[PDB]
C-alpha cells in the first residue's frame, strides 16, 4: 500500500 | 494581479501553519537575535557530547532520517492547501510529493545554512562545515556543494512569503514520472509561477532577473537531489543491511 496516500488523506 | 496576491498570501500562510522553523526564525537563531543558543558541533568529542539531539559519517547520515520524515509530513500538510491539489487524482498527488519531497528538504535545508554550517534538531543543534567535510568519501565531499548552492541562494534574500510561493510552484512539477494527468498538474503551475513572478516584482523591485535565477534554482535542485539519491546508491553497494524508515522506503522506491 502506501504511507503517502494515507497521509493525503488525513 | 489582486487574485494573484491573494494567493500568494494565502501561500504564505499556509507555509506558516504547515512549517514551524520558519526561514525567519532560523536566520534569528543564525545571527545571534533571539531563546536558547545551539550547540555546536566542531569535531568528534562535540559530537558525542551532543547527542542527545555504526562508523560516525554513516551515523550523522541515518541521524537525518527522523527530520526528512518529519519535513514530508510538512510538506504534505502544505501541498493539500494549495488550491487544486486535493482535487487531483489521488495516484498523481503521490507523485508529486514522491518525486518532490527532496527538492523541498534541500530547499529548506538553505534556510538553515550560512558559509560556517547547518542548524539541526529545529536549531537545538549546529553542524559545523569543516566537520562536515572531515568525514571519510564520500561523505566528506557531499555536503560542500549543498553550502555553497545554499550560500548563493541565500544571497537572493528571499523571505517566507517568497519561499511559500517557490515551493507551491517546484511541488506542481508537471514532469515528474507516470503521472497520468499533466495538464491540471500545469495550469495550477502557470498560475502559481504568474503569482511568484509578481511577488518577485513586488518584493524585489531592485533585483534584476530574480525570477530567472529562482527557475535555474529549480533545476540546481533537482541537480542536487539526483546527486543525493547517488550517494545512498554507492553506499548502499557495500551497507547491505542499513535501516530505513518506512516513508522513506516508499519514497526512495524504485529510484
Ligand atoms: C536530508 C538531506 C539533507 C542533509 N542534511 C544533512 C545534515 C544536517 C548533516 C549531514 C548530512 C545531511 N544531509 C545529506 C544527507 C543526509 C542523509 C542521507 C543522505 C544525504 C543520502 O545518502 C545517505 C547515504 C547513506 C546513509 C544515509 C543517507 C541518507 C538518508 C537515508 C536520508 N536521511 O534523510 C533523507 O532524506 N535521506
Amino acid at each position: 500500500p502506501s504511507l503517502l496516500k494515507k497521509l493525503l488523506l488525513a | 494581479s489582486a487574485d494573484l496576491r491573494a494567493l500568494a498570501k494565502h501561500l504564505y500562510d499556509s507555509y506558516i501553519k504547515s512549517f514551524p522553523l520558519t526561514k525567519a526564525k532560523a536566520r534569528a537563531i543564525l545571527t545571534g537575535k533571539t531563546d536558547k543558543s545551539p550547540f555546536v558541533i566542531y569535531d568528534m568529542n562535540s559530537l558525542m557530547m551532543g547527542e542527545d539531539k555504526k562508523e560516525v559519517a554513516i551515523r550523522i547520515f541515518q541521524g537525518c532520517q527522523f527530520r526528512s520524515v518529519e519535513a514530508v509530513q510538512e510538506i504534505t500538510e502544505y501541498a493539500k492547501s494549495i488550491p487544486g491539489f486535493v482535487n487531483l487524482d489521488l495516484n498523481d498527488q503521490v507523485t508529486l510529493l514522491k518525486y518532490g519531497v527532496h527538492e523541498i528538504i534541500y530547499t529548506m535545508l538553505a534556510s538553515l545554512m550560512n558559509k560556517d554550517g547547518v542548524l539541526i534538531s529545529e536549531g537545538q543543534g549546529f553542524m559545523t562545515r569543516e566537520f562536515l567535510k572531515s568525514l571519510r568519501k564520500p561523505f566528506g565531499d557531499f555536503m560542500e556543494p549543498k553550502f555553497e548552492f545554499a550560500v548563493k541562494f541565500n544571497a537572493l534574500e528571499l523571505d517566507d512569503s517568497d519561499l511559500a510561493i517557490f515551493i507551491a510552484v517546484i511541488i506542481l512539477s508537471g514532469d515528474r514520472p507516470g503521472l497520468l494527468n499533466v495538464k491540471p498538474i500545469e495550469d495550477i503551475q502557470d498560475n502559481l509561477l504568474q503569482a511568484l513572478e509578481l511577488q518577485l516584482k513586488l518584493n524585489h523591485p531592485e533585483s534584476s532577473q530574480l525570477f530567472a535565477k529562482l527557475l535555474q534554482k529549480m533545476t540546481d535542485l533537482r541537480q542536487i537531489v539526483t546527486e543525493h539519491v547517488q550517494l545512498l546508491q554507492v553506499i548502499k553497494k557495500t551497507e547491505t543491511d542499513m535501516s530505513l524508515h518506512p516513508l522513506l522506503q516508499e519514497i526512495y522506491k524504485d529510484l
